[PDB]
């Protein structure tokens, strides 16, 4: 003992508090509360997950709304890497693959204004990122309103409904649920 | 590693430790 | 644009001094060793069924409880790492870690580093991810306010040779601040939308078919922690900007509060303990001019941005590369020089793919010593070293003896700062040097030319100044790396540690001297800008050499 | 000294009589300075690289190698010269008094009498315990105290005072120091000095210390740039591995030259200088301190402690009148005076007499030592006399006869009180004096002040010293003395060990005093105090339980005190800011010169224009040579001190050395590499 007793005694019991106690009233609370959010906010059709309304998943036709490119290890949008293009400012690298993700964007998008919105030739910080800005939404009306036969209004409607703004217009930006709006897409073809 | 890094590595070590026994003691 | 970013700037100052403030009365009244309203009674069954008897501690008892703590943390959680394979909460039934690995993550989260060179979700299970690696989250932060504490206390108390009970403070500082204030941090991030269970992985059919397997986990409880007590971490290879983990920018600007909570609440609790408030907001004015200049740098710097975006066809030249579009580059700026100038770590987004200017800044801001509401406690003491160079500098200037707080500076004091200062630019300039000596170090680079470098230095700086941030192109998962690594955090938290405990035995026996007329006052824009200049002119002239080759030679090419 | 004043600090003589010192600085033995041995094994290092280069070795350019080294080695030149000639105008102030020690004369009475015994000795050969006789005329062979007889002594060749200072038997005026000359008549002294030491033997401890010890703000100093070296090492050393990933790494020589002109040669060179220019300084304003660290110890000092009697005032204090109570005829007075006055060996206790008989035309001529019976003045007692009868006579201060006429029974008088407080009212200190429980009168000691210290004591006012007045006279005479003076207050009535508790309650208060004394009486209170400014004038107790002695006498020399212990500590700390600061416009030259080949690019940081890489590390490195022999005179002269503010103080030191060391040397590497390139070398 003499300084042993009260080292270990502390130890374990601040190890019990903040590895016991702490995370299951947490998860506890969080699951009494707010189970959907501490679930994953997963989105379901029948009894198969079609996915989470935060991760965002690879969206590759004319009529589904396309998101930030994807930078993980085995995939793009990859939820078992979560990683992003740690790619410099003076890397030819990221100049090349800019240019690829621009002519390829121009091809898809010919009825589209020329300037390409950056958030759709930049990869995001984590991959999977499920929201874009409004304007970069709006950039691409014409490709889905061609292969999905709607209106520009109807087009315009439906991303203003699935528009998220913060509190206030400096802590962040305003963006749009990609996976959400595309599963809205379906359902109203359906 | 040729002998010049390996020298210059010695007296960078030899440099450092003659600093911190100056800086230790009251010379 | 401007507008936009210097209303987050005071938005986010304003919020955080008003929420900082109270936080700061109870810190201090922890500090005077004052038990808090409701916690009597508690505390006398507590302590007593522990075995804590609420004597009081040298430095050198003190110290060598602080770091019995912290090497019986370490080896639980090495060995709890290297186990977790034959432990519960393992849904995916993922093998133990490798022994550099494991090694550098247990230096990781004890030193309060909370480097991690590996992918969260494909290499640890719950158990390891929950009673590891948040345990220590809560430890590193507690020994950190506890050490400061020490620190504290030597300054207030007049010719003592003792420093309080490191149990009793170590206790009340898990139990009374850094739970229950976490426990609403993460409830708010669980209604927020982070992740908090314990399920398997969620298989997804997507949209057009393929499929993806979505991580589950204990997610939002060590957010709340390594956003409380200034850790790195996440369940994931991003640190934050993971929506698991960052889900909203009220969570965001949350996350951003609680980083620079405690570590000003500190300086308000210094402020009121010493009796003169003004001797508490000459530090926070200190910090806040320089974390203000550096705001408005690197977010000007990702502004301008990527020169070649626009010249590529795109719309802006806005550097929207790395970032998250739920976020802003304003957003994502603030953020990342509040993580590296605050010890914190947390990523909001890749500073690898950042500009030259705002590579820099967040890279400086570690290599000055986090001093700009720095670690949890170690900013504190780190810029206490700064303030006793400031004063013994104008006390020379002045013709008087040098003199804090009335206390005398002398030679055993100037001798352990010059010795506590010395270790992190050591460390990281020869941490940097081996790297490069190295083809094991200089093999893990991802971006060519002076970027690779700059790499090298901003891992190694993070590893020495116990930030944890990286580039994240570095791949440090190499045993040379991990060990070197793991060497850099260990050295440069507990010969920091030492030394400033050190400071504090030799300052308990010394005696306050009463306010004179020639003596100089601690306050003031005159000390505010000598305490500044004094900070910004050592951390240039330290690591101009080392700059002027990685980011500024790539901002000039 | 005042007198015999020291010349300029380059007077063309000793340059070259300590450079030729400075050239034998050279070698090896400056382990002792880590900044400057890092020049030293840098600059040979340089050499050696040169030399390989002149041989045959891998790299070219050996005259730019060459040059380099040169200029290290001019640095350390530099460097040494500084601290050469400080010490060599401290040898020539020790040459000066050196040569004190004259004669071999001294003679050997074996009783203290008019003349017992003439026996001749060598002044080498006195011991303590030994007594001399001095004429009206010779030499003092020894320091000690004078055992019978007053004479007037000229301490000219000592203090540079042509005015004589009077030595008398006993009092605080005994104390007597060789090398003077008596002016006046005979004189019998004591030998209390051993071979060994003397005052001038303390004078050369002082000025001559071969291991003159370092203050401890010199060796926290010394700590911070042993820390900067430290990081201006590593960050230089590191910077090849760096620039060899880059591409070509940067030549060794290149890495040399940054890494010196990064540590702060300058106050590294100049702090020796620093330190044994203010002792120079310190003994050219006539005190004698033993250590610098009492010096630079006396620069916090808040509150002044003086004596009255043996400080503010000379201490002749004549007899001037005569004052008889009720019922008392000046007869009677003058006898019972001249009585309590003839064994008393104090300069109050001889005027008495020697002013008393000669205005009564009266005296009683028999001596104190027919049917002896005398007691001594004992400060504590406050009071002294004679009982040789038995009746008795006393005289002393109005607090001690009234004392001891309540004990025998009797009472003073308000009449008496009425003299006592008229005559403090007028300034002189009053004496009572009592027979057989009889007030009979009281004498009037008229004291003069030493000249015009009022000016001084406001310089100290202004200086934000308060200074007091302790003494052990009246409540009201000390007040009129104060008034006189100037002093803001003072404390009167005071026994010594009440002095020592003043002190001491001051000094538990956290503030750092300072004393001024003399005698014996405040002996113990000068040892007690932080900085004890002792007298000439007084008594050799005195001067060794004070840590400095003054050879001028004033009350107020603790103000050149403080201006030369603030200006050491102002000049190493102006020194240090300049030379941390000086590193940016070194990074700015330098930086874009050693990365030019490998790094191209980081040429747009050449925000000075320097014609070519090597132009700029060479013109870096001369002006790092030559900012050390501009700033020669500033180390030797100390900065200009002001009696400001902390604040503003600190706010004009800042201004003032942090702008120089930012913008000079920008200034002073464009002129020097304009200069090289005007005259063609690069
Ligand atoms: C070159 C770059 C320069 C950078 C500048 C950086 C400046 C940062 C300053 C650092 C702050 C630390 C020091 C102050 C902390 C303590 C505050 C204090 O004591 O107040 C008195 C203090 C000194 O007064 P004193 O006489 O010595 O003592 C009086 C006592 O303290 C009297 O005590 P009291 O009882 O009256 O007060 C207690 C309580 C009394 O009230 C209460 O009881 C509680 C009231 C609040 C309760 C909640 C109500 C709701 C309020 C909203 C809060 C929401 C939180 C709740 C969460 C929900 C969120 C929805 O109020 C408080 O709790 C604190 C008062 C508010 C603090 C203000 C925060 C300071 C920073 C904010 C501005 C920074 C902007 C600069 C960045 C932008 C530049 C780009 O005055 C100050 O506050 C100084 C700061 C003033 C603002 C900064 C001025 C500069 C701003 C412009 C910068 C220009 C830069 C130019 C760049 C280029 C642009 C073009
Ligand atoms: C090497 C570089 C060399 C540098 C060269 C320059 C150095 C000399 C500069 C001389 C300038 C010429 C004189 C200008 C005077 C006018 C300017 C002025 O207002 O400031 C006065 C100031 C003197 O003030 P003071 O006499 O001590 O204060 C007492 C008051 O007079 C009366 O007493 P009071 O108690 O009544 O005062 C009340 C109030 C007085 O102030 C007031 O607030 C006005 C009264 C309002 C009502 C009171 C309510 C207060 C609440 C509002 C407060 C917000 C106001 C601030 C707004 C934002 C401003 C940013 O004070 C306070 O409230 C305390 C709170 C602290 C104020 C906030 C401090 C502002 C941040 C400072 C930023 C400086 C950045 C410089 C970076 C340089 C880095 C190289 O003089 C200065 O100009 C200082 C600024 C320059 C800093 C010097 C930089 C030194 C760098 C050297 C580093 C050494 C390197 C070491 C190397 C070796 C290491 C080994
Ligand atoms: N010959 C004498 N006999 C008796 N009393 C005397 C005396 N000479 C002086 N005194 C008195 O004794 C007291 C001693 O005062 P004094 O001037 O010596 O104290 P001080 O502190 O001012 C000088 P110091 O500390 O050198 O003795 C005074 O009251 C003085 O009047
Ligand atoms: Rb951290
Ligand atoms: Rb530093
Ligand atoms: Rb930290
Ligand atoms: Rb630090
Ligand atoms: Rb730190
Ligand atoms: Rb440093
Ligand atoms: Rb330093
Ligand atoms: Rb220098």
């Amino acid at each position: 003992m003499s300084g042993l007793r009260p080292a270990l005694s502390t130890f374990i019991f601040l190890l019990l508090i903040t590895g016991g106690v702490y995370p299951l009233l947490t998860t506890v609370l969080g699951q009494w509360w707010f189970p959907w959010q501490a679930n994953g906010s997963l989105i379901r059709e029948g009894d198969t997950v079609r996915g989470s309304a935060l991760i965002g998943q690879n969206f590759t036709g004319n009529g589904y709304f396309h998101g930030r490119p994807s930078a993980t290890a085995e995939m793009p949008y990859n939820p078992q890497a979560s990683g992003g293009s740690n790619l410099a400012v003076s890397n030819p690298e990221l100049d090349k693959l800019i240019a690829a993700r621009v002519a390829a964007l121009r091809a898809a998008n010919p009825d589209a204004s020329a300037s390409v919105p950056v958030e759709l030739v930049t990869a995001s910080a984590s991959g999977l990122d499920n929201n874009i800005t409004p304007q970069a939404a709006a950039w691409q009306i014409p490709r889905v309103a061609k292969a999905r036969n709607l209106s520009v209004e109807q087009l315009t409607q439906l991303i203003a409904k699935y528009s998220q703004q913060p509190l206030v217009k400096y802590i962040g930006q305003p963006v749009v649920n990609i996976v959400e709006l595309n599963l809205a897409l379906d359902k109203l073809d359906e | 590693m040729s002998a010049g890094v390996i020298t210059g590595v010695l007296l960078v070590f030899l440099l450092l430790g003659y600093l911190v026994y100056a800086l230790i003691n009251a010379e | 644009m401007a507008a936009q970013g210097f209303l987050l700037i005071a938005t986010f100052l304003l919020v955080l001094m008003v929420l900082a403030r109270p936080l700061g009365s109870g810190l201090a009244r922890l500090i005077n060793d004052i038990p808090l309203p409701g916690t009597t009674g508690v505390e006398r069954v507590l302590f007593r069924a522990l075995g804590v008897s609420d004597r009081e501690m040298n430095w050198k008892q003190y110290l060598c409880a602080i770091l019995g703590l912290n090497m019986l943390g370490l080896a639980v959680l090495f060995f709890m790492l290297l186990g977790q394979h034959y432990l519960p909460l393992n849904p995916q039934q993922l093998p133990g870690l490798s022994w550099d690995l494991a090694l550098n993550t247990a230096v990781s989260f004890v030193t309060n580093t909370n480097w991690q060179s590996y992918s969260g979700e494909t290499t640890l299970s719950y158990f390891s991810q929950m009673a590891g690696l948040t345990v220590q989250n809560f430890l590193s932060a507690a020994s950190g306010i506890a050490v400061i504490f020490a620190l504290i206390r030597a300054f207030t108390r007049q010719s003592m040779s003792t420093l309080g009970n490191a149990w009793v403070d170590l206790l009340r500082i898990t139990l009374w601040v850094l739970v229950p204030v976490a426990l609403l941090i993460a409830l708010f991030f669980i209604q927020q939308g982070a992740l908090q269970n314990f399920l398997p992985y969620q298989a997804v059919n997507t949209v057009e078919g393929a499929q993806q397997l979505l991580p589950m986990g204990p997610v939002a409880s060590q957010e709340a922690i390594k956003m409380l007590g200034t850790n790195d971490g996440g369940f994931f290879n991003a640190n934050s900007s993971h929506p698991f983990e960052n889900p909203t920018a009220l969570t965001n600007f949350v996350q951003m509060l609680a980083i620079f909570l405690i570590p000003t609440a500190l300086c308000f609790a210094f402020g009121e303990v010493m009796g003169d408030r003004r001797q508490g907001r000459m530090l926070l004015w200190a910090m806040s001019v320089i974390f203000v200049i550096c705001v408005g740098v690197v977010m000007w710097a990702e502004v301008q941005g990527n020169p070649h975006l626009l010249a590529l066809g795109t719309d802006s030249s806005i550097n929207m590369e790395g970032k998250e579009s739920r976020f802003g580059v304003l957003v994502s700026s603030l953020f990342a020089v509040v993580t590296t100038a605050a010890s914190c770590g947390a990523v909001i987004a890749m500073h690898d793919s950042f500009t030259a200017l705002g590579g820099m800044v967040p890279m400086w801001l570690m290599q000055i010593g986090e001093v700009v509401f720095g670690g949890v406690g170690s900013g504190l003491y780190g810029m206490m070293l700064f303030v006793l160079l400031a004063v013994f500098i104008a006390g020379l200037m002045i013709g008087r003896t040098p003199e804090y707080l009335g206390k005398k500076i002398d030679v055993r004091e100037m001798k352990l700062t010059a010795l506590a200062i010395l270790v992190t630019p050591t460390l990281v300039l020869m941490g940097a040097a081996l790297a490069m000596m190295t083809d094991a170090g200089r093999s893990a680079m991802l971006n060519p030319g002076p970027h690779g470098f700059s790499e090298v230095l901003y891992a190694v700086s993070s590893a020495a100044n116990n930030n944890g941030s990286a580039f994240a192109g570095l791949s440090a998962n190499s045993p040379f790396w991990n060990c070197l690594l793991a060497f850099c955090m260990f050295v440069g938290r507990f010969g920091v540690i030492i030394p400033v405990m050190a400071i504090a035995g030799s300052l308990v026996s010394k005696k306050s001297q009463a306010a004179s007329s020639g003596t100089l006052p601690t306050h003031g824009p005159l000390f505010v800008g000598l305490l500044i200049g004094t900070v910004l002119l050592v951390g240039a002239l330290t690591f101009i050499p080392a700059l002027a080759l990685g980011p500024v030679a790539e901002y000039l090419s | 000294m005042s007198r015999k004043q020291l010349a300029l600090f380059e007077p063309t003589l000793v340059v070259q009589a300590l450079k030729e010192a400075v050239k034998k600085l050279n070698p090896q033995a400056q382990w002792r300075n880590p900044v400057m041995f890092i020049v030293w094994i840098g600059s040979l290092l340089t050499t050696c690289i040169s030399i390989a280069m002149a041989s045959g070795a891998m790299p070219g350019n050996a005259l730019f190698s060459a040059a380099i080294s040169g200029w290290l080695w001019i640095t350390v030149l530099f460097a040494n010269f500084a601290e050469a000639l400080a010490e060599g105008r401290s040898k020539a102030q020790a040459n000066s008094l050196k040569g004190v020690k004259k004669t071999a004369f001294a003679r050997k009475l074996r009783e203290p009498k008019y003349g017992a015994a003439a026996d001749k000795v060598p002044a080498d050969q006195l011991r303590k315990g030994d007594i001399v006789l001095v004429e009206a005329g010779d030499i003092i062979p020894c320091d000690g105290e004078v055992i019978e007889g007053g004479a007037s002594v000229d301490e000219s060749a000592i203090t540079g005072e042509a005015a004589p200072v009077i030595r008398e038997s006993g009092g605080d005026f005994a104390s007597v120091t060789g090398g003077t000359r008596i002016l006046s008549d005979w004189l019998v002294i004591e030998c209390s000095v051993n071979p060994g030491e003397t005052f001038l033997d303390r004078m050369i401890a002082m000025v001559e210390g071969a291991q003159r010890r370092k203050t401890p703000n010199e060796i926290a100093l010394t700590i911070l740039l042993i820390a900067l070296t430290i990081v201006f090492l590593l960050a230089t050393a590191t910077l090849w591995p760096f620039s060899a990933w880059g591409g070509n790494a940067v030549s060794v020589t290149v890495l040399v030259a940054l890494l010196v002109c990064l540590i702060p040669t300058t106050i590294g060179g100049l702090l020796s200088a620093i330190g044994v220019a203010g002792m120079s300084r310190m003994l050219g304003a006539n005190v004698i301190a033993t250590s610098g660290r009492a010096v630079e110890a006396a620069g916090d000092v808040d509150v002044l402690l003086l004596d009255k009697t043996g400080t503010i005032t000379l201490g002749n204090r004549q007899a001037s009148e005569f004052i008889p109570a009720q019922g008392v005829d000046e007869k009677t007075l003058a006898d019972a005076a001249q009585l309590a006055s003839l064994a008393d060996e104090t300069p109050e206790g001889r005027s008495i007499v020697i002013l008393a008989k000669q205005r009564f035309n009266l005296r009683e001529r028999d001596v104190q030592s027919l049917h002896a019976t005398f007691v001594p003045f004992t400060a504590q007692s406050r009071m002294s006399g004679i009982n040789i009868d038995n009746r008795m006579i006393r005289k002393g201060s109005v607090d001690a006869i009234r004392r001891h006429v309540e004990a025998n029974g009797g009472h003073f008088p308000t009449d008496v009180d009425q003299k006592v407080d008229q005559v403090a009212r007028q300034g002189a200190t009053p004496l009572v004096v009592v027979e057989g429980s009889r007030v009979l009168g009281v004498i009037a000691l008229k004291d003069i002040v030493k000249g015009g210290i009022k000016e001084r004591f406001a310089q100290l006012r202004k200086m934000g010293i308060k200074t007091v007045m302790i003494t052990g006279d009246n409540r009201l005479t000390a007040a009129a003395i104060a008034a006189e003076a100037g002093v803001d207050d003072f404390l009167a009535e005071a026994t010594p060990e009440a002095k020592l508790a003043l002190i001491r309650q001051y000094q538990a208060e956290g503030r750092l005093v300072a004393m001024t004394g003399d005698g014996t009486n405040d002996a113990p209170a000068l040892a007690q105090a932080d900085v004890a400014v002792a007298m000439n004038s007084g008594t050799q107790a005195a001067k060794e339980a004070g840590n400095m002695v003054d050879l001028d006498s004033n009350p107020t020399k603790l103000i050149e005190v403080v201006h030369i212990g603030k200006q050491m500590l102002m000049t190493r700390g102006s020194l240090t800011t300049f030379s941390i600061a000086n590193d940016v416009a070194k990074y700015f030259a330098i930086i874009p010169a050693a990365f030019a080949a490998t790094y191209p690019q980081l040429n747009a940081l050449n925000i000075m224009c320097l014609h070519s890489p090597d132009s700029a590390i060479l013109s870096a490195v001369i002006f790092n040579a030559l900012i050390i022999v501009f700033l020669i005179p500033l180390a030797l002269k100390g900065v200009s001190y002001k009696p400001l503010t902390a604040s503003a103080m600190l706010r004009r030191n800042l201004w003032i050395y942090g702008l120089g060391g930012l913008l000079v040397p920008f200034i002073g590497i464009k002129v020097i590499d304009l200069l090289l390139t005007v005259c063609g070398l690069v």
